[PDB]
């Protein structure tokens, strides 16, 4: 039984501007098995309406998924992605860096 | 989704051309089949359209033409043999994870060609030497009708076509027997030139 | 240039809890156009691209019945493979299947493939000749012998070289305004000082299609991969993709480093430099 | 379109 | 290949029967048909893979199960009230259009109300006549099976230990010994035509074999005569110079 830790990327669909509608994406990839839990957080609390893509996999059979939600960034609000997987001893938090 | 075979019974003389029609109602991509069931045998595949040439040649000189525009898979053979007498089934599959659909079938009867008819009635004795005998009306023309018995104490079978393949000789025959007293082979087939020994 | 249609199937056994979870997805190049999810309420294959909306209801009936038949086979395979590997009846396992066809720039057949995996590792796959199989272990040799004796490769070859190519050409024609498009990457660079002597130069590529792209850093015209960080190409969520490559350079020498972007949508290779 | 029902392993 | 229930079998009004069907062809898909005269093959049940079956067109009154890959048993309940029916089993690699179906031998299932009138046949061979031998240089042997009920027989000719098909024709259907009765016994005739030279050889050994399908060892017999079980009745003949 092979197990792969997911790779996590949190980012917006478009370049972020305060007061402009956008989409917050959390991309998980390269993991196995497909059982995974992903949440998008706003100031530490989970966002309710979070959609996700249909499960697919790569050439090495590792899975990937895209979680996304509509949002409007501000100067104060901090966003992050919370991912739990059988290869993680504890849930992993990845914050959205607004200036990469 | 249905498969239509128009003629349900075809009677042909030997060496004549065969043409069995088949149409289907499905409108997408299909695979097509012809099954033959010889008398006393199991249903078996005659030919099939896998892919490629619409004119699909098969065993025993059979050929089918897949006309995609007209939704037909007619089966043809230029010269029918007597051994082609069987039931033929058209079948079409629709590639929708649905079971293969068969037509209602077409029974093919090939009139046997008797080259040298020599009609006669013979008496055959039991091999166990029980003084029991039967009458055999054989070697008559294929256009001669063997009428049924007109008395329940007399038994007359239908006409029967055998083929001695080693000699290329086909002949008709019918058997009659009765447990009566006045029953004789000269009076057995009187219900239907014939040689009487 | 070249094009491809691919279908992905995943089945995950839930021992005791019920029937396996089943997810199927179809792609033309980098675009998903259909999906099926056994946990969805519709229990039907569903559209995911605007150009597949042109298909009539008989299309979605046939696709639904065929994709459900895939999950039936996988359900039995999960039980069969558990016996081949002498595994417990309570453990959850995974079956993955992928097949499709590639065509060249002239839309002629290029290659086909049909691959199978158990628990994330290769199990069996069709060879490029579309006539023989590659078994990954001893348990898969049993499947190989079973599939060779049944001439399974002949049926798959008819789909891959035929039906697969014919419908890929149809999809490219029906969705030429989006499938045959090329979105050139919109690029930019960012600068952030790591320490008093280091600086981070991040080369960005946004909103491009298709996903295939190349980002390379050069020191003085020669390629450099010493301190070059490169992340996986990621989807933006609108049909386009994103990608960046970063390097840590000594503060004061940023004018030497250059970022080179190669993409199908660019008539010329882009060159990026921080002043 | 998808292929038809595959053969079991 | 495919092996199913015997070619003939009967049931009682109120009794259920189970028709077996087995194949060692490693096929996933199996099928059950009823071949009605004039309607062709009509699908009863089909199973694309183990543990999965779906109703056909005439599934009413029937029941199936697919617990093993090899077996697809069809049970005919008492609600199915056809006095006679012919059932066909088939299998294919998958349900895919590229896979043709392979059919079993078939099974005719009749409704026999009273087993009292079941009788095995009596077989006799009738030797060719010298008149035909002199007139046509050929020799016709006639086999006659009489006094059997129901009309569940299978006649074959054997020459020097080998089953022969050339020069053989058998009546397509038996005739009634008492044609006015509904439970009349049946009779069946067959012919084997052979050259006069072949018949006139004393070494040549001819045999007519009739396979009769009647009661089984699991049945119950409470009559005076012998139990009319499934058996083979034969009659021989040798050449005469």
């Amino acid at each position: 039984m092979i197990q792969r830790t997911p790779k996590i990327q949190v980012y917006s669909r478009h370049p972020a501007e305060n007061g402009k509608s956008n989409f917050l994406n959390c991309y998980v990839s390269g993991f196995h098995p497909s059982d995974i839990e992903v949440d998008l957080l706003k100031n530490g609390e989970r966002i309710e309406k979070v959609e996700h893509s249909d499960l697919s996999f790569s050439k090495d059979w590792s899975f990937y998924l895209l979680y996304y939600t509509e949002f409007t960034p501000t100067e104060k609000d901090e966003y992050a992605c919370r991912v739990n997987h059988v290869t993680l001893s504890q849930p992993k938090i990845v914050k959205w860096d607004r200036d990469m | 989704q249905s498969v239509s075979q128009h003629n349900h019974h075809v009677i042909l003389s030997e060496a004549a051309s065969l043409e069995l029609g088949c149409n289907y109602s499905y409108g997408g991509t299909v695979n097509l089949f012809w099954y033959v069931q010889y008398p006393g045998q199991h249903l078996q595949l005659l030919l099939k359209y896998f892919s490629g040439d619409p004119l699909v040649k098969g065993i025993k000189g059979f050929e089918a033409e897949f006309i995609k525009s007209k939704f037909s898979f007619n089966l043809r053979k230029p010269s029918v043999q007597w051994s082609d007498t069987a039931e033929y089934f058209c079948a079409v599959n629709a590639r929708r994870n649905t079971p293969l659909v068969f037509g209602k079938g077409t029974r093919l009867s090939v009139i046997a060609n008797i080259q040298n008819p020599d009609p006669a009635v013979y008496q055959l004795r039991d091999s166990k030497s029980s003084d029991k005998s039967v009458c055999l009306f054989t070697d008559f023309d294929s256009q001669t009708n063997v009428s049924q018995s007109k008395d329940s104490d007399v038994y007359i079978t239908d006409k029967c076509v055998l083929d001695m393949r080693s000699m290329d000789f086909k002949s008709n025959s019918a058997v009659a027997w009765s447990n009566k007293s006045d029953f004789a082979c000269a009076n057995a087939f009187n219900n239907s030139d014939t040689f009487f020994p | 240039g070249s094009h491809s249609m691919r279908y992905f199937f995943t089945s995950v056994s839930r021992p005791g809890r019920g029937e396996p979870r089943f997810i199927a997805v179809g792609y033309v190049d980098d675009t998903q156009f259909v999906r099926f999810d056994s946990d969805a309420a519709s229990q039907r294959m569903e559209p995911r691209a605007p150009w597949i909306e042109q298909e009539g209801p008989e299309y979605w009936d046939g696709e639904t019945r065929k994709v459900k038949a895939h999950s039936q086979t996988h359900r039995v395979d999960l039980g069969t493979l558990r016996g081949y590997y002498n595994q417990s009846e309570a453990g959850s396992h995974t079956v993955q299947r992928m097949y499709g066809c590639d065509v060249g720039s002239d839309w002629r057949f290029l290659r086909g493939y049909h691959q199978y995996a158990y628990d994330g590792k290769d199990y069996i796959a069709l060879k490029e000749d579309l006539r023989s199989w590659t078994a990954a272990d001893m348990a898969a040799q049993t499947t190989k012998h079973k599939w060779e004796a049944a001439h399974v490769a002949e049926q798959l070859r008819a789909y891959l070289e035929g039906t697969c190519v014919e419908w890929l050409r149809r999809y490219l024609e029906n969705g030429k305004e989006t499938l045959q498009r090329t979105d050139a990457p919109k690029t930019h660079m960012t600068h952030h000082a790591v320490s008093d002597h280091e600086a981070t130069l991040r080369c960005w590529a946004l909103s491009f299609y298709p996903a295939e792209i190349t980002l390379t850093w050069q020191r003085d015209g020669e390629d450099q991969t010493q301190d070059t960080e490169l992340v996986e190409t990621r989807p933006a969520g609108d049909g386009t993709f994103q990608k960046w490559a970063a390097v840590v350079v000594p503060s004061g020498q940023e004018q030497r480093y250059t970022c080179h972007v190669q993409h199908e949508g660019l008539p010329k290779p882009l060159t990026l430099r921080w002043e | 379109i998808t292929d038809q029902v595959p053969f079991s392993v | 290949g495919i092996t199913q229930s015997p070619k003939y079998l009967f049931r009682k009004e109120g009794q259920n029967v189970t028709l077996s069907c087995e194949q060692n062809l490693n096929h996933d898909a199996m099928y059950w048909y009823r071949q009605d005269p004039g309607q062709g093959l009509r699908l009863i049940y089909y199973s694309q893979i183990v543990n999965d079956f779906q109703k056909g067109d005439i599934a009413e009154g029937y029941s199936v199960s697919r617990e093993k890959k090899e077996s697809f048993p069809l049970t005919v309940t008492s609600a199915q009230k056809n006095p006679t029916a012919f059932y066909l089993c088939a299998s294919s690699i998958t349900l895919s259009s590229y896979n043709e179906q392979f059919f079993g031998p078939g099974t005719r299932l009749t409704v026999l109300e009273d087993l009292k009138n079941v009788f095995p046949p009596e077989v006799a061979v009738f030797e060719p006549s010298e008149a035909e031998i002199s007139h046509t240089q050929k020799a016709t042997l006639v086999c006659l099976a009489t006094g059997f009920y129901p009309d569940h027989v299978e006649l074959s000719w054997w020459v020097n230990g080998k089953e022969v098909h050339s020069g053989v024709c058998t009546d397509p259907q038996p005739l009634k010994e008492q044609p006015a009765l509904n439970d009349s016994r049946y009779a069946l005739s067959s012919r084997l035509r052979v050259s006069a030279t072949f018949w006139q050889d004393p070494r040549n050994h001819f045999r007519c074999q009739v396979q009769f399908y009647g009661l089984s060892e699991n049945d119950e017999w409470t009559q005076d005569r012998a139990k009319p079980v499934t058996q083979i009745v034969s009659a021989e003949a040798w050449g005469r110079a």
